[PDB]
This record gives structure tokens, sequence and C-alpha cells, in this order.
RNA sequence: ACGGGGAAUCAGGGUUCGAUUCCGGAGAGGGAGCCUGAGAAACGGCUACCACAUCCAAGGAAGGCAGCAGGCGCGCAAAUU
RNA sequence: UAAAGUUGCUGCAGUUAAAAAGCUCGUAGUUGGAUCUCUCUCGGCCGAAGCGUUUACUUUGAAAAAAUUAGAGUGUUCAAAGCAGGCCGCCUGGAUACCGCAGCUAGGAAUAAUGGAAUAGGACCGCGGUUCUAUUUUGUUG
RNA sequence: GAAGACGGUCGAACUUGACUAUCUAGAGGAAGUAAAAGUCGUAACAAGGUUUCCGUAGGUGAACCUGCGGAAGGAUCAUUA
């Protein structure tokens, strides 16, 4: 499970890892300090985004991001990118002329963390408003719900 | 496009100026200062439009630079100079002095205080930061930074200051009971106790307000300045005391002077 | 019968706007190739140059010469058979002069029992045919 | 298949309101068709009427008194606001002084007077006179 | 009407109105379990368990003595085959007249016959991967359609 | 096809329009590149090329009215240097 | 543009006037039967704290430029308009409504929906068994 | 610190290659459309004088004719133990 998989060394930019140590008192690594803070409005940080591992720049709990502005949800259908999903956000737009609705939807490629492991296609997942984090993905997954139809 | 804009039209002014759309192509555009474009009023305005003291703008720029108008304690010679909510306007020449207070139909009122009470105003703190070697700091909706503010002042809160010499006198911590105004919205000019508060994270508070005859009214928390400690003013409220009369009541009170007086 | 759904607003906008197409005066003002075979192009009136007069026969119920110009438009170079309405007129008209024509009243529809022609004369040497019919005006010299 | 019982219901005593019969067996039951039936009696239109428990879906069987012109569903139930109701009786009802519209809202089924007067809008289900 | 043909029948049983088991039954709940269970060890469907319970020992109806419907006796104790009973006699029927039409490429009535089992196939191995009975990803193919019976 | 506020009948529903004085955007003959400046890829700023076009003593120099007026042209179609 | 219920959502038509595919499966779409009425802190009716299963409604409450439109007042000499107008220096007005949809907030839960226990892998209880201890103590810190 | 090609960048232009849709020129060929008893010559409408028509194939001096299957919109709602 090793973490530098990339070509520059992968560290939260916050903890610094190369403090003096005493011989006599230390036997195996002894502890790497994890950086995580708590999101506001109400969502708890997952358990595997404080005692995990990976290194997630983007990540809303580990990272440097912050969400702000709007909190939305979709359904997850497709998982083929590196750190990245596309959800599915279904609604329906009113027609005045007729008095009816008409079904509509939009795929929004949200980042998705490390913290949520075994997201599965067709979850329920909440996201929220941050800054542009590429060229298309605007939001981050801040709480995965398993689907009604699952194990 | 291409760096700021030097005009205002007509009107595209505030609609509480209470512009007439013949009398010219432009509007006074207020010049930059401690109140905003849409929420402040030009001393064009009040030196022209509302006191009628001048005809003309040529009027009002020989009334400005004969050092006439004193706003806030300070001789201000811009004709478009944004006076706004609290704002003291002095006049030494003719012996009196206004206070900007929204009137109950959102409007700013010609309201005429005593020389006592000229010498303060209330300013509703808008953020408090600390800086500089530990120093804290405060910031009001009328841009003053204050500096070494009481440690039990937080931000919605109104303090009065002296105008002479811009220190804090006393201030009024926002809490359920304590009378407020608002100052922006639907219900804006209106006057009450502060009942309730919302807190609604990572969006606007939402703050609700009776009356005195106990008409309740909501508004966000931006738009509540609070005037005095329980149901008592601060400051000299309006001809009119903050209650908004249905137009059913306005027209009754209307025929009822009418026929009264004659 | 059609579909009464809450969710079916776009399968009616949808066929609404198919089943306009199937609209004469829809396709026509729609589509855009009415637009280009017009002599005038959209427009009221147009100005052309008498080429020579004609007289187009009257349709079969009833016998008489209609008194038209071969007239050639000056904005496109169009060649237009313009109807020149009242009596003794066409004794206004001299072959090469600019004369204003507008439309016969139908919307590019032939008119009456004249053949083929959806287009009349109104201005001849920028004086109205009226004018000159009654002796309002004279034709400038 | 058969969906919308309501509007079987309906369809059902408005038939044989015409062939003026003195009572019609509506089939399946529901409670919706249970509360239209009993708005429609508070004002007389109906009578009285039973419900036949076979132990899957009831039947009604509804006494007719003559006094029914019309009654009628709406599909799709469009959701109705207060101040959209007066468009819906007059596309619905013959006059101003007698017709109902049966909305469902939730303060219950009821008229498109006690809506009104309960300040509630909802969903259109029918209508009667 | 039919799903697949023209027919509008109305055939098919009437429950009496009365759920208690009747008095001529003095088998008790426990006694008709242990029957479904030596009649589904024969290697009997739901269907035939209740159709011999009824034809010869004398059952109205098993959920009314038991309280439970004879498929969820069967895997509540665990007998229930893997696929359900109609699916499997759908799929035996399509193989039936899969083989049939390997010697018989002629009968084009088959092919259209065969269509429709497949069809009726498909829809309730769909019903059934949605409600979880069938694995997610369960298909029906032909080459492997004689696999499963 | 600049967008919107909005405009043309009122049964209810709609159908058309919105270049046009207010708001937002874009452009300054067409592209492109810049200096200064808080703010411009500015054109009543500059530098080129492309298309037009002015004075010349033929070496050269100077241009940008979709600003107000006015001309020509185009047109069915629109005002006072 | 209305007339055009000759584009029909309201609200058309399809045997013979123009018109239902030769027929049947079928995915998306649309529609879909009955059925459920010491949890919580200053004083024995109060802010906080709510996963009530998210919603769709419905009704509120904020925020939605002015001008235009609707509309209140006001004898422009009447009116279109305008935002203004008398009384041997004082009184006033310069309102209000609407502002679709989508966002934000708040009752009751009728009515598309969504069904939380079915190999039980389902509240509450006694065990803290190596651990963080009102960010380990509570005579002069062990 | 005042001119000038060069690890370069943005980049108008400029010739050469394909030969691009809104646009036009000729004797043409096929066809459509407007009332015209246009030199022996009638397909349909009545059983229209061979009942009409549909699909599909041939053939024709023209409507048209013929074969196969079909329809009644037929000239039969009917034909007898």
């Amino acid at each position: 499970a090793d973490i530098q998989t990339e070509r520059a060394y992968q560290k939260q930019p916050t903890i610094f890892q190369n403090k003096k140590r005493v011989l006599l008192g230390e036997t195996g690594k002894e502890k790497l300090p994890r950086y995580y803070k708590n999101i506001g409005l109400g969502f708890k940080t997952p358990k595997e985004a404080i005692e995990g591992t990976y290194i997630d720049k983007k990540c809303p709990f580990t990272g440097n991001v912050s969400i702000r502005g709007r909190i939305l949800s979709g359904v997850v259908t497709k998982m083929k990118m590196q750190r990245t999903i596309v959800i599915r956000r279904d609604y329906l737009h009113y027609i005045r002329k007729y008095n009816r609705f008409e079904k509509r939807h939009k795929n929004m490629s949200v980042h998705l963390s490390p913290c949520f492991r075994d997201v599965q296609i067709g979850d329920i997942v909440t996201v929220g408003e941050c800054r542009p984090l590429s060229k298309t993905v605007r939001f981050n997954v801040l709480k995965v719900t398993k689907a009604a139809g699952t194990k | 496009a291409r760096g700021p804009k030097k005009h205002l039209k007509r009107v595209a002014a505030p609609k509480h100026w209470m512009l007439d759309k013949l009398t010219g192509v432009f509007a006074p555009r207020p010049s930059t200062g401690p109140h905003k474009l849409r929420e402040c009023l030009p001393l064009i305005i009040f030196l022209r439009n509302r006191l009628k003291y001048a005809l003309t703008g040529d009027e009002v720029k020989k009334i400005c630079m004969q050092r006439f108008i004193k706003i806030d304690g300070k001789v201000r010679t811009d004709i478009t100079y944004p006076a706004g909510f609290m704002d003291v306007i002095s006049i030494d020449k003719t012996g009196e002095n206004f206070r900007l207070i929204y009137d109950t139909k959102g409007r700013f009122a010609v309201h005429r205080i005593t020389p006592e009470e000229a010498k303060y105003k209330l300013c509703k703190v808008r953020k408090i930061f600390v800086g500089t070697k530990g120093i804290p700091h405060l910031v009001t909706h009328d841009a003053r930074t204050i500096r070494y503010p009481d440690p039990l002042i937080k931000v919605n809160d109104t303090i009065q200051i002296d105008l002479e010499t811009g220190k804090i006198t006393d201030f009024i911590k926002f809490d359920t009971g304590n009378l407020c105004m608002v100052t922006g919205g639907a219900n804006l000019g209106r006057i009450g106790v502060i009942t309730n508060r919302e807190r609604h994270p990572g969006s606007f508070d939402v703050v609700h307000v009776k009356d005195a005859n106990g008409n309740s009214f909501a508004t966000r928390l931006s738009n509540i300045f609070v005037i005095g400690k329980g149901n008592k003013p601060w400051i000299s409220l309006p001809r009119g005391k903050g209650i908004r009369l249905t137009i059913a009541e306005e027209r009754d009170k209307r025929l009822a002077a009418k026929q009264s007086s004659g | 019968g059609k579909c009464r759904g809450l969710r079916t607003a776009r399968k009616l906008r949808s066929h609404r706007r198919d089943q306009k197409w199937h609209d004469k005066q829809y396709k026509k003002a729609h589509l855009g190739t009415a637009l280009k075979a017009n002599p005038f192009g959209g427009a009221s009136h147009a100005k052309g140059i008498v080429l020579e007069k004609v007289g187009v026969e009257a349709k079969q119920p009833n016998s008489a010469i209609r008194k038209c110009v071969r007239v050639q438009l000056i904005k496109n170079g169009k060649k237009i058979t313009a109807f020149v309405p009242n009596d003794g007129c066409l004794n206004f008209i001299e072959e090469n002069d600019e004369v204003l024509v507008a439309g016969f009243g139908r919307k590019g529809h032939a008119v009456g029992d004249i053949p083929g022609v959806r287009f009349k004369v109104v201005k001849v040497a920028n004086v109205s045919l009226l004018a000159l019919y009654k002796g309002k005006k004279e034709r400038p010299r | 298949v058969r969906m919308n019982v309501l509007a079987d219901a309906l369809k059902s005593i408005n038939n044989a309101e015409k062939r003026g019969k003195r009572q019609v067996l509506i089939r399946p039951c529901s409670k919706v068709i249970v509360r239209f039936l009993t708005v429609m009696m508070k004002h007389g239109y109906i009578g009285e009427f039973e419900i036949i428990d076979d132990h899957r879906a009831g039947k009604i069987v509804v006494n007719l008194t003559g006094r029914l012109n019309k009654c009628g569903v709406i599909s799709p139930r469009f959701d109705v606001q207060l101040k959209d109701l007066e468009k819906w009786q007059n596309n619905l009802l013959p006059s101003r002084q007698f017709g109902f519209i049966v909305l469902t809202t939730s303060a219950g089924i009821m008229d498109h007077e006690e809506a009104r007067r309960k300040h509630t809008g909802g969903k259109i289900l029918g209508f009667f006179f | 009407g039919r799903m697949h043909a023209p027919g509008k029948g109305l055939s098919q049983s009437a429950l009496p109105y009365r759920r208690s088991v009747p008095t001529w039954l003095k088998l008790t709940s426990d006694d008709v379990k242990e029957q479904i269970y030596k009649l589904a060890k024969k290697g009997l469907t739901p269907s035939q368990i209740g159709v011999i319970l009824r034809d010869s020992h004398g059952v109205a109806q098993v959920r009314f003595v038991t309280g439970n419907k004879i498929l969820r006796i069967l895997k509540s104790k665990g007998l229930a085959p893997d696929l359900p009973e109609d699916l499997y006699h759908l799929i035996k029927k399509a193989v039936a007249v899969r083989k049939h039409l390997e010697r018989n490429r002629k009968d084009k009535d088959a092919k259209f016959r065969l269509i429709l089992i497949e069809s009726r196939i498909h829809r309730l191995a769909r019903y059934y991967k949605t409600k979880r009975v069938l694995p997610p990803n369960w298909k029906y193919e032909s080459s492997t359609a004689s696999a499963l019976v």
C-alpha cells in the first residue's frame, strides 16, 4: 500500500514529519501525525480520513479545499477516473403552456476523496461546492449514502 | 467595461431618492464614501430635493463651498457625498441638525434633531479583527475603524460614538427584546423589538421583529440595526415611530386629517 | 388519443413543433424558401424599370385585355410583370422609366381574372398613378 | 389496464345516472373513491352508499338521487394553487351558483369552496354538478 | 387480457371470504409443514405441492393453516430451487422449442413463439433481478439455457 | 439571432416581436500585437499586415464619423453642415 | 395578432371528406390496482439539540433594479401625461400589487413516488480486559 | 544607457494544394402547369358497352391491354334436400 506512486513526494503540507526523535524511546515507526479538519454544516469527518494515510490535496477533510455555496445531491453513474466520479442529477422542468413537466438531467464531475471507499454505481452522494478543481470539477463528495438496493 | 463608470442614469438611480423622470437624463452619481451607492443620500439630493434650500445643483455647490454643511461633525464640500443611515447633518448657519433615518416607507426622512443629540451617532459593527501586535479593531457600517474596542462588543452589535472624538461611548448587544431598525428590503424603515433569530449556517440568518402594535415581520440578519436596549430607543425616531400602516389605515388617517383641518 | 400525463410536456411540445410544419402558412413563413423566391425579397414595395408594355388576356369566364408592364427590379434585377390599374393609365407609363410597384393584395397570389400577375404599379416617374389619373399632377418633363 | 379507479367509479356513476338507475355498483373501491363520494353526499347529490367488504378490494353500492347531472375526473391530477382555482371553476362548472370542484389537499379531500375557506390549494381530483 | 395472446380469459381461482382453517382439517400447521417438506424432497414445485395438498389430504389454503406461503416455508427450512419455478418453466419451454426448431428450421411459427417465450423470460428475469431473487448478472442465453434446466 | 426589462389581443390558454433611449455584452473598415496606466488588448492611443483612401516638388508624409451635423451610395424605407 | 376549436394544453381530427403503421414482439419514454389512524440544559410551558426515509406538492416568510403594465392620491383649464397642488410661513404626497421558472425559510400530511426486520448481517441491558481521562492533579505543582 | 537577423512567443499576411454552400452563362434531354369541340381515331362515369380498383410483371400506335394474387368503394347482404 505505497502512497508515493508519483514522481514527487506526497505529503500533507501542514504536517512536519522530520522532528527529532529519541533512540531509546523509539522502536518501530512511532506515529505520523495526520492533518484533518471538520467541514461545516454538520458533516462528520469519516473515520478513514482521520486514521488513513492517503494524500489528497483536493480532499474536503484532509486537503486544502473549503466547502462553500451549494450543497447538492446525485447518484453515482461512472467511476472510471482517478479520484473523480460522474454523478447524474435528475429533475423535472415545468413547461407553462402545457402545464406539465419533462425529465431532464445534468452530469456533474465531482471529486471523490479516498476516505470514501467501496462507493458503488447508483449510490446517493452529497456534494459540496468548492473552488474549480479542474476544467469541469467544482464539487466535492461530502457524504456517501448507500443505495436501497445494496447488500 | 474598461474601468469604473462615473455616471448614473436618472431612471437607474435608487427609487427612494424620489427623483422625477422629466428633470434630466442623469442623477447625481454619489461619490465613493462610507455608505453604499444604493443606500445613501447624496448631499445635493438632501440640500435641493428635500430641504429645498437650493433650486439647482449650482446653488447646492455654492452652499457646500461656503463650508456651511457638516456631516458627522466634518465639513464636506462634495455635493455628491454619500450620507447614509444615522449620519448627522449639521448646518450651523441656520442652526439645525438632521439625522438620516429611514421613514417607514423605506426613504430617508427629513428628521430634525436637537443639537445635543447631534453630538453622537449609532454605528452597527460589521467585523471585529485583531491586527498589528494584538490590537483589536472594529469596523462599522460607517466604514470607521475604531481601535481598542471593548471585548464584549461583537459583530452585529451597535455602538454609540461621540462625533467630536470618534470614540465608543456605549454599545447595545444583539439579543432578543432589544429595539431594532430594518435597513434593507421590504420591511426597510420599520422599527420593532427583536423576538427571535433563526441561524442558518452557511447562509443568511433570519431575525423576527414585532412592532409596538404587535405586527410581526422578518428580514435577513444583515438588514437588522438594533437601536436601543429593550424597547426604548437611544435615538429620536421620526414622525412615524417605525409603525408601517396598511393602505387602508393610511387612507383612513388621510381622510380624517382632511375632514378635521380646513 | 393524445397523451395526458404530468411528464408528457416534452412529447406534446415536440409533436406540436413537428406538426406545425404541416401547416401551409407556417411552412411558407418559416422555411425561407418562399422568401428567396419572392421577387420583392420580403419588401412591401419595389422600384423597377419598365422593359415593355404587355397585355395579358383575362381568364376564361370573362374577356378583356389587361394592361400590364414588364419591369425589372433595381434591387435584384429580377423580371416582373405588374398590372397598371386604372384605364388610360398605361398611357401615363413610358418604356424605360422608373415605377414603384406594390403587391396585388393576396400576398404573392394572383388576383382576379389576371393570370399569373401578383404585382401592380403604384407610382411612375416618382409621381403616383392616382395623381396622374385624377389630373392632380402631370408627368414631369 | 385499469388505472385511476376514481375515473372508473365516476364514469360508472355518470353512466348509471344517464340511464336513470337508482343504484350503481362500483368496483374496486378505494379511500379516494369513498372521500369523493362523501363530498358528493354532503352536498345532497348522491345519497347513502354501502361498502361491500370482499377480502381483496371493496365494492360500493351507491344509491342514486336523480339530482346529479355530471361527475367527472381530471387526469392528470394537476396541482392547483388558490390563485388558479377561479380559472378551474370557470372551465369546469356550469355556473357560479352550483357545481363543485373536488380537490385533494393536505387538509383532506374537499370541494373548492372549503379549500378556499381553509386557504389551501391542492391537486384537482374531479368535479360534480 | 393475455400479455402475448389476443385472448381475454376470466378463468382463475375464487378464494372464499373465510380465511379460517376448515372444520374438517384435523391437520395442525406442523403436520402440513412436514408434508410440504416431504413433497418438496420428492422433487415437486410449490404449485404441485399445493395441488396435492388441496386434492388428496385436503387443505383449502396452506397460508390459512400455517400462516406462511409454500415457497416461504421451503425457503425458511431451505429446500427451494435456486431459480424461481415460473422462470424455470419458461426456460424449459424455450429449450424445448429451440431443440424442436433445430430439426424444423422451416417451422416459422415456432420461431415466432420462441421469440414470445424469450420476451416473457426476459421480463420475468428483469423483475426477479429487481427484487434480488436473481444475481444482478444473471443472463439467459440460448447456448446456456439447457444448462439451467 | 445581441440577451433581458419589455411590446403588439384581454374569454381562459396562447401566437408573434424586442436593432431601438434602462441593465448586461460586444465592436470601432478586417485581423493581430502592444505602450501608458489603478483600470484598455483603448482605436476622437500606438505598431504592423490586408482592403480602400489623402497631399507630394515623387524623397516622403498623413488616415479611420457603428460620436453630433452633414455628404455619396444603397435602397420601399428615416431630419438641421 | 385575433378571428383559427384551420396546430386544438385548455381544445381538433383519422369507416366513407386528408388520415390507424401489413402484423407482432420489443429498449428508452409515458402511465400504472387495494391496502398504514435522566431521547432534550438555569423555574414541574422556554432558544438550543432533530436523518423525522431525501422528495414532489400546498400555504407562508425573506430576496427579487428603475422605467413599462395594474393600481392609490392629485382639476394638466379636460385628456394623453406629470409627480405633483390654494388657503387672510405652516400641511402633506412622491403609495401598493405583480415580478414567472430555478435557488432560501416555515405548519398539517390528501394525493406519482421513495417501502427502514426475511440466511436477522435488527433498540435496551452487567462487564473498559493493553488505551485517550471536565485537552490525567485539586496541602506548596510529584 | 540610444539602430539590426539568432535555445524563442503571440502572430497578422503572402504565394503554391486540394479545387469550398448560399451565385451566374448555351443548342440541350425529361417533366409540370392556364380556357382553347384543333383533318378517319374513346380509357373512366350506366353492367360506360370487356364491371371497376390495388400490388406486381411484361407489352402498346395513345388513352391503355394482358397474366398472377387481392378488394367491393359491385352489377350479389339472399338461392332452398
